[PDB]
């Protein structure tokens, strides 16, 4: 169990990381480590050397400018859920970040490496589409910018390139009410399927609504029959059940030892009812 | 060479060590620098008999390269004893018998010190709560609550002795 | 007492030189001595001394030491009087004065060499290294520098004591005067012995590792008797006993040395319990000759009255022994004179004695035990008196003995000191010498040597010993003291047999001896058996010292071995229809005696006795490990005799040692090897007291020799090829017939070397009493002939 | 540093250890390299006990600096068997009861081997002579010359393996 | 806290091991077996020293006395330090060993 | 080798047990065996077992 | 026991060595080790700095030209004792160093060494002395020579001034016959006395003698009354005992736990008796 031999380097500049990166081919970014370092002492991964972004202050930066929350791609978990910018501009990522792991792995996992690792049921990659937000991509060739939803292609499937650093995700604030919830084995367990539901109303009657599932397919779900239904109605048990049922039917989890295609589409279902009661709940209160 | 001069300072004394990339900290600090109180129950982040405190925060020492300790204080269960007695902490699992193998007893410790860090007197719900992340194979956990929440433990806490 | 059970066994592999089973890894590099331990950790202790023999300490300041980097601690007198008193040496005997050895000299030093200061360091280099910062006032005494001061000066050695007279004791006090005035003959000479160091090639050491967490205590050491050292940390360092265990590696020799308890081993636990990591002691030559122990210093005044055939009608001795500032722990200042005394008589009958032993003070470092003890010295005198006798009456060295000796007719007899000779062969062994040296030709080959400026001489000792030394043979020898030794055997399942010793070994062949023990009592291939030693976790016992480890050993593992092969017999008779007194293990087969066809493979009962419950007899206990301590009924006399023929240069007064035969009677021999380098190793021993070796102090009391290049001991040109017949007379009292004799050449070959160069010089009318007999003394001894 | 590279072959293998100028040969042959073998009985060059063999020849390791190893080829007792068995000179100090406490014994070899290398067969004489610098406390030394005088040792020294 | 218990080595003393909850039980019996041969010697001792029977010698609260006397007892320590080092206080056939190993089922 | 003796360190719930067996299965002689058992992370059960 | 501390150099040349320590006052040389090291163990001597000899090659070399033998100082006893060229110009250095230690101390000890420690109990010094060889020494300012009877000024005392490097001895070839022996406890130990015979024999009869003790005092004694009798004397047991007397004479050694002044006398006398029987008997065959 482990790892297999490797370099190290920790350069103290975004653009020197670049460069590596560039001139080897078979070497690795690593940030936090939490999720890197389990696939090396799986020898699953063999990187020729592992580049450290420790030292790159720029990647540690978090600033609200013009309705938009930037954060940077070395901002841990742990900041991100304490942070006061954070939470006073974007509230529903410290309350997601709660269910992240525990605290010890909390305060090394990062921004950044969770949406590059891009695991299909973890919460930031879900989370980043469904808020609509933008990451900010450097290479030797420059920067780029691409959306939450393009970036997360599927599981362990980004829109990043080889070389390639993200170096920051822009969050825009949110005029919706956002409520989250999940289904986990237990309390920090990867969830089985989880749901996040953004409400605005006017009086007792929804006037927007976004419904996103995660962890059910390999990439968040935007609901687009939920949000519809959803609109011009008081949202009670009956029409939470309702535009969960319409959230949730196309959906094809897949069966393991964690539970069938079934059972995950009935926790979707609960679970997304749940959240969408609890965000009316918040939004209209 | 393939070994790294890291400079470190452990249980409050600056430390240098010499170690490969591929060595994470856990393994660094029992072979390395000798310190065997850090215990290795998965390397893969999920039992937490590794947790050691990085600049007071606790981590995962299996999940953490050697090389990754270069500039940092870390505290591993040999630096709780002040002289040759148990602690607050240390003395209260005693008392309420918290340990059986003692296995998972150096990353409960690590945990727990961060919570009485944060709170002198946490609920036995917050101390369940983070302590969720800490695996024990031979005491059923309630007496490892009952030590965190002990009156000696809390005082102690409270005058920063924990 | 049960303890007296002298168990039954057949010899097969007892009497046999089987190969030693320890060679092999002390042949190869891989002996684990202590100064090879390594710990974790690990510290290093160095030591101060006192440059002045006698001096009060004004002050002491170890600031500067402290400070140097790489030191841990440094302490002095008082810190170490605040954890230990030190070392109470007492003895049940009347008028006999108790001392107490502080581990550090505090306020006070009493000779050269005491401890003052001591620092723990990094390594050992630094730790002397501060040991030089450390600033000391002194405000020098007057010392007592001898045993003439020590009895007739106003200086007291010891300021705790009353007088510089330790011990005075006399056993005997017949009225002799009126026999000297009429004998038909009287010899009478003023021996003296110089101090000698046990000169061990591996010096003293000692590990010790305190772990706070379990409140347990190892301490490794060199040592010739581990549970007295566990038993008396636990009492001087006040550390329950429980709680300590001592270890004893493979150890580079101890001749007695290494059968003192030191002030380093509890200055090594006291440090490392306060510095919380392990803290080691390894002495280096020159503190081996400082601090240690010295040995053999006593003077003999004796007078032998005799009839004009030979016959001794009287023997008159005062020895007084030069016992140095301390008594040592545990034999004390009457490890010389005192024992001496009591075996003066040796295999000879002499109806009159009046004999006194005196042990004083002096500012040296403690007298103590070194191979054959205070029995030494009046070996000497009196075989050397001996001699002088018979040619004064023209008889030969071997006549006149045979005229007094013990006969084979008196045994049992009963001497004027109280020592009872049961069986052994004196008369024999004076006898098969003479046949050995073969005189006539002697006497040929030394008239021929005169010719050439060589004068040639003989020397004749014959000698008993007393051991297996146990309760009975301390009080005997006036040290009243009860002895304890355990053994324990187990016979593991599939019938191998594992044998765990209270004994300590330095050399002498225990691990290979006991196990040959052992096979022989249950039967089995010494191959089968493997020995355990140097651990205190099991077993208790006082160790290896007084030729006592093939006879405690033999007597201790022949009662555990029995009580596990009496349950063997008992299973064995059971599944065979036979009682178990009848049953007998030999070759690995457990049989009918007399009827090996009605048996079965040793391993196949014990298996049945492990693993095979329904075979097993009523009220049967299957417990095949046993202990069991033992202690000889009664004394158990070893004999022999050895003659030594030296070459001295009339003009040089070179001395060469070209002839040594010894005849020995150990009872039944182990390993005849074994014994034969015992043999061979004690004579070298001998060579170089009575030739070459000395401590010496001079008239202030420093110490003069402390290197190799001032104290001579033997090399391959000081000791000849030498002949050895062996005789053995069985011991009733110990399994096997088994005697001990590790001490013998030390006891008597001495004596011969003396008598040789008396011999050599007898014609020129001169004689030398004192030892080593150096060319000073002998040019000394001719230039003032008569 | 006060720590000076020393480079030499031990006992046949190329060897680089580090040590201060101030520590002789046998400590650290003991110590630094970790070969106890080589055992110290006086540190004045009189016992012979540390007596090794340096480019073939004998000499004492306690009064030869540790950095004057530098460039030389070294032999210690630990290098003298092969495959597991004693060699022929080993065995027959067995075979003869050479040794007893066996603190010398490695001194003892050194020295005899360097005896054979010269002459296979020494006359007891010769052989008394050149051990003159070796002390022994424990045998009377009869056995050890015994041992080097044996015919199978003579025999094994012709063949160059003793 | 006058008593240490060592395990974890072979060389001594021979057992199946800690399962099937047995430990409390053959822990109990095999050490209560062995500390009873070696308890009979001391209160063989005790009993010659207070002139009484063995069988009416108690050991409790570290006193060796006559049961229902305290009032003639003697420490534990003085008894067992007299059975190791003071031969004439023993009583004739006496076995001296204070180390004894039983086996338990 | 110099000794022929083997010490064994194993995290086992029954030590003389395995001393037996490997001595059996191993074909080394008993006495020359000493298994030693150091502190040990729990067992329960899976300990009790000889492993390859 | 254990050396004070110190540092250490080997320089490849000469000139590095007297810089080192002209340089440094502290700074010692060391050689074979053999004296200097039993002396640092005692921590007797507390250099600054060793400075070794070993790569300084001129000093190993042994040479022969017009009557006389060169002798490098770093000349171990061993090689003096088996190297072809001693052998045939100096014989009697050869059969002198049988005497000198044992095997392993002869394996390391060297010619300079033994002359630089200066032990008057040592047979180098002594037997130089009595050879009239010369010693060439070296400093900053270059090579100078002094008899060896001036070198060897007493008991640990000689000619060396600071800084300087005894480089070679140059002993001249022996027109006499020399016959050498000494009085040691066992052979191999420090002489309590020793004693050289050079004799010149025309016939059976003594035409030239040179008669030396060492050991006795500080300094080798060249027996001048004990030389100018014996010449023209036919040597035998009644001559050579009464040389050995007036070589003796006047003598005064020190009395000391290995024997007394008297003691030291007689055998003075019986060995020079020996010797000068034995050099008669060689120097006629
Ligand atoms: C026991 C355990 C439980 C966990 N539970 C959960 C959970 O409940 N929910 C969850 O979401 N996560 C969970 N995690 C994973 C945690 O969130 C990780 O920290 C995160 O997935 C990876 O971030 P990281 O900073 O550790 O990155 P790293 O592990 O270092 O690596 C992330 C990956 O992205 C690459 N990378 C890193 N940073 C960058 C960058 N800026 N640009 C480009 N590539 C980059 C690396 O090369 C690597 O391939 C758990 C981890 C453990 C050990
Ligand atoms: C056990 C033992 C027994 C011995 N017995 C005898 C004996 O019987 N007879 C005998 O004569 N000797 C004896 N010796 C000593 C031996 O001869 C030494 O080797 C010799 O005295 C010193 O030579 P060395 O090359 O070792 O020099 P080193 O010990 O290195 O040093 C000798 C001294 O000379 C200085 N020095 C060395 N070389 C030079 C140079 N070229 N120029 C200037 N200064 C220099 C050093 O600085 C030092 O002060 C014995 C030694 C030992 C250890
Ligand atoms: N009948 C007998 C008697 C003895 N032996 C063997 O010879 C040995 C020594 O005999 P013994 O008289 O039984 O004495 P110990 O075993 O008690 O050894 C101690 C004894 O041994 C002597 N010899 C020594 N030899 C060495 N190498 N090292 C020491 O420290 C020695 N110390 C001395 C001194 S002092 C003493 S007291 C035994 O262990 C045994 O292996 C035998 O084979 N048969
Ligand atoms: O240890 Mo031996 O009796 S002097
Ligand atoms: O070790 Mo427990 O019997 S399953
Ligand atoms: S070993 Fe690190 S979390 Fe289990
Ligand atoms: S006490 Fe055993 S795993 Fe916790
Ligand atoms: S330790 Fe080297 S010769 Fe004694
Ligand atoms: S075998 Fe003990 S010193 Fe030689």
């Amino acid at each position: 169990m482990k790892f297999p031999a490797f370099s190290y380097r920790a350069p103290a500049s975004l653009q020197e990381v670049i460069q590596v990166l560039a001139d080897d081919p078979d070497a690795r970014i690593i940030a936090g480590g939490q999720s890197l370092l389990p696939l090396l002492a799986f020898r699953l991964v063999y990187p020729s050397c592992l580049v450290d972004l420790r030292n790159v202050s720029e990647l540690f930066e978090i600033s609200q400018s013009a309705g938009i929350l930037s954060v940077g791609a070395m901002v841990t978990h742990f900041r991100n859920k304490t942070d006061p910018t954070v939470a006073k501009c974007v509230p529903i990522l410290p309350k997601v970040l709660a269910h992240v792991a525990h605290q010890a792995v909390r305060n090394r996992g990062t921004l950044g490496g969770s949406l590059a690792h891009a695991d299909a049921g973890a919460e930031m990659p879900f989370l980043m589409a469904t808020l609509g937000a933008t990451m900010y991509i450097a290479s030797s060739a420059g920067v780029r910018s691409v959306s939450a939803t393009d970036f997360m292609k599927g599981h362990y499937f980004t829109d990043l390139e080889a070389g390639e650093v993200l170096v920051r995700v822009e969050i825009p604030i949110p005029a919706l009410h956002w409520e989250f919830d999940e289904y986990a084995r237990r309390k920090g367990d990867y969830a089985l399927v989880m749901a996040a539901a953004g409400l605005s109303m006017q009086g007792g009657r929804c006037v927007a609504a976004r419904i996103a599932l995660g962890a059910v397919e390999e990439r968040a779900h935007q609901a687009i029959r939920a949000n519809d239904f959803l609109v011009g109605k008081v949202i009670d048990e009956s029409t939470a059940a309702t535009a969960a049922e319409l959230a949730t039917e196309g959906l094809e989890p897949r069966s393991d030892i964690h539970g069938s295609r079934d059972l995950r589409l009935s926790l979707a279902k609960a679970i997304t009812q749940r959240v969408i009661l609890k965000a009316a709940q918040g939004a209209m209160y | 060479s393939q070994l790294m001069r890291i400079s470190a300072t452990i249980n409050g004394k600056p430390r240098v060590f010499y170690v490969e990339p591929r060595m994470h900290l856990a393994d660094a600090l029992r072979e390395v620098v000798g310190l065997t109180g850090t215990k290795i129950g998965c390397e893969q982040g999920v039992c937490g008999s590794c947790t050691i405190l990085i600049d007071g925060a606790p981590m995962r020492s299996c999940l953490t390269l050697a090389v990754q300790a270069e500039g940092c204080s870390i505290e591993t269960v040999e630096g709780l004893s002040q002289g040759e007695k148990l602690n607050a902490l240390q003395d209260s699992f005693r008392r309420h018998h918290a340990l059986q193998c003692g296995f998972c007893t150096a990353g409960m410790l690590a945990t727990a010190r961060s919570i009485l860090a944060e709170n002198p007197a946490p609920s036995r719900d917050e101390v369940r709560e983070v302590m969720s992340g800490n695996l024990c194979r031979c005491t059923g956990y309630e007496t490892i609550i009952d030590a965190i929440t002990d009156p000696a433990v809390a005082e102690a806490a409270r005058r920063g002795e924990v | 007492m049960m303890k007296h059970e002298v168990v039954a066994l057949k010899k097969k592999s007892i009497g046999t030189s089987v190969l030693r089973r320890e060679d092999t890894r002390l042949l190869t590099g891989r002996g684990r001595y202590i100064a090879d331990l390594v710990l974790s950790g690990m510290l290093h202790v160095a030591s101060l001394r006192s440059p002045f023999a006698h001096a009060r300490i004004v002050s002491i300041d170890v600031a500067d030491a402290q400070a140097l980097p790489g030191v841990e601690l440094v302490w002095c007198g008082a810190d170490v009087a605040e954890l230990s008193q030190g070392i109470v040496a007492t003895m049940q005997v009347e008028g006999f004065q108790t001392t107490i050895q502080p581990l550090l000299a505090n306020g006070v030093t009493r000779f050269v060499g005491e401890i003052v200061a001591v620092v723990v360091a990094s390594s050992r280099a630094i730790a002397e290294d501060a040991a030089q910062l450390i600033q000391v006032e002194y405000e020098e005494l007057p010392a007592v520098t001898g045993i003439e001061a020590a009895l007739e000066g106003e200086a007291r050695a010891n300021d705790t004591l009353a007088g510089n007279v330790v011990s005075r004791t006399s056993r005997a006090r017949d009225e002799l005067a009126p026999i000297f005035a009429s004998s038909a003959g009287v010899v009478r000479g003023q021996f003296s012995c110089g101090r000698v160091s046990a000169c061990p090639m591996e010096t003293r050491g000692a590990v010790a590792q305190y772990e706070w967490t379990t409140q347990q205590l190892i301490l490794w050491t060199a040592t010739q008797m581990p549970s007295f050292v566990r038993t008396m940390v636990a009492m001087f360092c006040a550390i329950p006993e429980h709680l300590i265990e001592v270890r004893v590696p493979d150890v580079g020799g101890g001749f007695g040395q290494k059968a003192h308890l030191h002030p380093e081993e509890l200055l090594v636990c006291l440090l490392s319990r306060a510095l919380g990591r392990p803290v080691r002691w390894i002495e280096d030559r020159q503190e081996n000759f400082l601090g240690a122990t010295h040995a053999k210093q006593q003077r003999n005044e004796m007078g032998l009255a005799f009839d004009g055939d030979g016959r001794f009608l009287a023997l008159e001795n005062r020895s007084i022994t030069d016992g140095g500032a301390y008594n040592n722990l545990p034999w004390t200042q009457l490890v010389e004179s005192h024992v001496g005394n009591a075996v003066i008589l040796g295999v000879y009958k002499v109806p009159a004695v009046s004999e006194e032993s005196i042990a004083v003070a002096t500012n040296k470092c403690p007298i103590g035990a070194y191979r054959g003890v205070g029995f030494t010295a009046g070996q000497i005198a009196r075989e050397t008196l001996i001699d002088r006798a018979a040619r004064q009456l023209g008889l030969s060295p071997f006549e006149i003995r045979r005229r007094n000796v013990v006969m084979p007719e008196d045994f049992p007899f009963t001497n004027r000191l109280g020592q009872t000779h049961r069986e052994g062969t004196y008369l024999q062994t004076i006898n098969l010498l003479e046949e050995m040296v073969n005189p006539e030709a002697f006497r040929q080959r030394q008239a021929e040597a005169r010719a050439r400026g060589k004068y040639l001489g003989l020397g004749v000792s014959v000698f008993n010993e007393v051991t297996g030394t146990g309760t009975r043979t301390l009080s005997f020898l006036g040290t009243p003291t009860t002895t304890h030794d355990s053994a324990t055997v187990r016979i593991d399942p599939t019938g191998k047999v594992t044998v765990t010793t209270s004994l300590a070994s330095s050399g002498q062949g225990h691990e290979t001896t006991l196990a040959q023990i052992a096979a022989d009592v249950l039967g089995v291939p010494a191959s089968d058996v493997v020995i355990q030693a140097g651990s205190t976790k099991n077993t208790y016992g006082f160790g290896a010292y007084a030729s006592r480890g093939a006879v405690i050993g033999a007597g201790s593992i022949g009662r555990a071995a029995s009580i596990v092969r009496e349950r063997v017999k008992q299973l064995a008779g059971h599944l065979l229809e036979a009682a178990s007194e009848d049953i007998v293990i030999e070759d690995g087969l457990v049989h009918v005696a007399g009827v090996p066809a009605k048996g079965m493979p040793f391993a196949e009962v014990v298996g049945a006795a492990y693993f095979a419950d329904a075979t097993h007899p009523p009220g049967f206990d299957a417990t095949l490990e046993a202990t069991a301590t033992y202690d000889p009924s009664d004394l158990v006399l070893a004999n022999g005799g050895h003659a030594a023929i030296v070459e001295i240069d009339a003009s040089t007064y070179a001395t060469r040692v070209t002839d040594f035969f010894a005849v020995e009677d150990c009872g039944t021999m182990i390993n005849p090897m074994i014994v034969e380098g015992q043999i061979r190793g004690g004579i070298a021993q001998a060579i170089g007291q009575t030739l070459l070796e000395e401590v010496i102090y001079d008239d202030f009391g420093q110490l003069v020799t402390t290197t190799l290049m001032d104290y001579l001991i033997p090399t391959t040109l000081d000791v000849p090829d030498i002949r050895i017949r062996h005789l053995e007379t069985p011991s009733p009292l110990v399994p096997g017939g088994i005697k001990g004799m590790g001490e013998s050449a030390m006891i008597s070959a001495p004596a011969a070397v003396v008598a040789a160069v008396n011999d050599a010089l007898a014609h020129l009318e001169v004689v030398i009493e004192t030892v080593p007999i150096t060319p000073e003394r002998i040019f000394r001894s001719i230039q003032e002939r008569p």
